[PDB]
C-alpha cells in the first residue's frame, strides 16, 4: 500500500494504489483505499484491511450524524479528531495508518496524517503505507510546493508509480481524486498507461552480464544466449 | 657409489645425478617439436607404436589442460600424466577462486614447482618427462618447456627427444615472425618425417595440436586431413 495526499491552493489531491495482498498473494488487484467520509472529506487507508474499514465507516456515521444536527458543513479538523480518538484507544489491537485530507470553506485544503501510533499531524503533504519509504527522497528532490490542480494530479500519479515499481506490497491501478470547491473529480489510470514502469525504463534494457560464456580471456562480453555460441 | 642413489645427495661438485639420470629418460624418448607462430602455437609429436593392432588415438601424448592451454609431454607417458593431472588442478584453481583464465607464464611456473618438489626429498624420484606448455592466454601465445630439474623457459621453438639436435637445426630455417599456424602444421610434421628413421621402428605416426585465433583461442587437435601424408 502506497498512499499520499498533497495540498495545492484550492484543495487537496488524494492518491493511492489498488492492491490488498495476503502476505505474498494478490487477493485483490482493484482495491479502493480512498474512503468517503463526507462529500468533501476523504481518507486514505493503509494497514489492516478490516481494522481500517471498521474505523472508516464508524467515523463516517458519527460525522454524518453531526452534519445533520449542526445544519452546516463539517470541518476537516473535526473528522481528523475522530480518527485520532479511535486510533489511540485501540492502538494495541488494530493496525491503522490513516491520511485524512479534505476541503472546508473555512480553512481551505487540509491534510492530516495519523500514523499507527495514533498521533495527529497537520501537513502540507503526507505519506503513508509500506511503500511510502521510497517517496521521502523522491519528494525531497522533485517536489516544489505551490503547484496547480492539473500539476498535482500528474505529480501524484507519477509519485505513486515510482513507489509501486520498487515495492512488492503495492501495485495495480492508481486511484486519485481531488477535493476542492468544485465537484470531487476522480481518476483511475491503469498499469499499462502508468507514467512510470521499470520494464520500459530504457536503462534496465541491458541484462546484467551474469552468465558468461566459457572463454580464454577475462574480457567480459555479455551473457550466453545460445548453446552453440 | 652411494652418491647417486637418491635426490637429496649433492655430488662432490654440486650435481644431483638422479635428476640428471632422469634427463636421460627424455633423451631416449620419441621426438617432440613446437613452434610459436605470432597468433598461436603449434605442437607436434611422433607416436612410436609397438604393435600393428593399436587403435588410432591410443597413447596420445597431447592433453588439454585448460580451454586455452594444453601440455604435451616428452619422456615417460605415465610420469607425465601426473604432471598433466596436476596442471589441470592448477588451472581449475584460477577459474574457481580467481575467476580468470590462467596465464601462460603462470601455468608453466606451477609445473616447474611441482616437478622441482620431487627432486629435493629422499622418498621421491624426479620425473622422466619434459612437459611442453602451449598456451594462448591474455599475455599472447606462449611456449614453455619444463625439464625434470624443474627449470622452465620460454621458447620460440623447441626440439625434444632422441633426435633433438637434428630437428633443432631444422627449426632454425623457419621464421617465427612471419610464420603462421596455417603453414606450420605442414612444416613441423615434415620435420618429424625427415628427422626420424624407419630402420628401427616400423610403426610411427605423428600427432599435431595447436591453439590459435582460427580455432577461437581453443586448444584442439587437428582435423585428420590437414597433416601431410609422409
Ligand atoms: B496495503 O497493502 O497496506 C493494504 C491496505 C488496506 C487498508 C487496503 N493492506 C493489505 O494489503 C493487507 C495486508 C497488509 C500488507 C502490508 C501491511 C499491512 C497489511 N491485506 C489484508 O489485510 C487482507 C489479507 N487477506 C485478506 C483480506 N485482507
Amino acid at each position: 500500500t502506497t498512499i499520499l495526499a498533497v495540498s495545492y491552493n484550492g484543495g487537496v489531491v488524494l492518491a493511492a494504489d489498488s492492491r490488498t495482498s495476503s502476505g505474498t498473494y494478490v487477493v485483490n488487484r482493484a482495491s479502493n483505499k480512498l474512503t468517503k467520509l463526507t462529500k468533501k472529506i476523504y481518507c486514505c487507508r493503509s494497514g489492516s484491511a478490516a481494522d481500517t474499514q471498521a474505523l472508516a465507516e464508524r467515523v463516517s456515521n458519527y460525522l454524518g450524524s453531526y452534519q445533520t444536527d449542526i445544519g452546516a458543513g463539517v470541518n476537516v479538523a473535526t473528522a481528523a479528531n475522530l480518527f485520532q480518538k479511535m486510533c489511540y484507544m485501540n492502538r494495541w489491537n488494530i493496525s491503522a495508518g490513516i491520511i485524512v485530507a479534505g476541503y472546508d470553506p473555512i480553512n481551505g485544503g487540509s491534510v492530516y496524517s495519523i500514523p499507527s501510533g495514533g498521533s495527529c499531524v497537520k501537513l502540507d503533504y503526507a505519506l503513508g503505507g509500506s511503500g511510502s519509504i521510497f517517496l521521502y527522497s523522491f519528494f525531497d528532490a522533485n517536489y516544489k510546493p505551490g503547484m496547480s490542480k492539473s500539476e498535482c494530479v500528474a505529480f501524484c500519479q507519477r509519485a505513486v508509480a515510482h513507489a509501486y515499481s520498487r515495492d512488492g506490497s503495492s501495485g495495480g491501478l492508481i486511484r486519485t481524486i481531488t477535493l476542492d470547491a468544485d465537484e470531487p473529480e476522480d481518476q483511475t489510470i491503469p498499469w499499462n498507461r502508468s507514467p512510470y514502469c521499470m520494464e520500459k525504463d530504457p536503462k534496465y534494457v541491458t541484462q546484467a552480464t551474469q552468465n558468461q560464456p566459457f572463454s580464454s580471456s577475462a574480457k567480459i562480453t555479455g551473457n550466453r544466449m545460445s548453446s552453440t555460441g | 657409489s652411494g652418491h647417486d642413489q637418491s635426490t637429496d645427495v649433492f655430488s662432490a661438485e654440486g650435481r644431483v645425478f638422479q635428476v640428471e639420470y632422469a634427463g636421460k629418460a627424455v633423451d631416449n624418448s620419441s621426438t617432440a617439436v613446437a613452434a610459436c607462430c605470432k597468433d598461436g602455437v603449434v605442437v607436434a609429436v611422433e607416436k612410436v607404436h609397438t604393435s600393428r593392432m593399436l587403435e588410432k588415438g591410443s597413447n596420445n601424448r597431447i592433453h588439454a589442460v585448460d580451454r586455452q592451454a594444453g601440455i604435451c609431454i616428452c619422456g615417460l607417458l605415465p610420469d607425465g600424466r601426473a604432471i598433466v593431472s596436476r596442471a589441470r588442478q592448477e588451472a581449475e584453481n584460477s577459474r574457481d577462486i580467481f575467476a580468470t583464465p590462467i596465464r601462460g607464464s603462470v601455468l608453466a611456473n606451477r609445473v616447474g614447482e611441482f616437478m622441482h618438489a620431487y627432486t629435493t626429498h629422499f622418498a621421491y624420484r624426479p620425473f622422466g618427462c619434459s612437459a611442453i606448455i602451449a598456451s594462448y592466454a591474455d599475455d599472447g601465445p606462449q611456449l614453455f618447456v619444463s625439464d625434470p630439474s624443474g627449470t622452465v623457459a620460454g621458447y620460440y621453438g623447441v626440439a625434444l627427444g632422441k633426435a633433438k639436435t637434428v630437428a633443432k637445426s631444422e627449426l632454425e630455417k623457419l621464421d617465427f615472425s612471419s610464420l603462421t599456424c596455417d603453414e606450420a602444421v605442414g612444416k613441423l610434421a615434415s620435420i618429424l618425417h625427415e628427422v626420424h628413421d624407419k630402420q628401427k621402428d616400423k610403426l610411427y605416426e605423428v600427432e599435431v595440436a595447436w591453439v590459435c585465433d582460427k580455432s577461437d583461442r581453443k586448444f584442439v587437435h587437428v582435423p585428420a586431413d590437414m597433416v601431410p601424408a609422409e
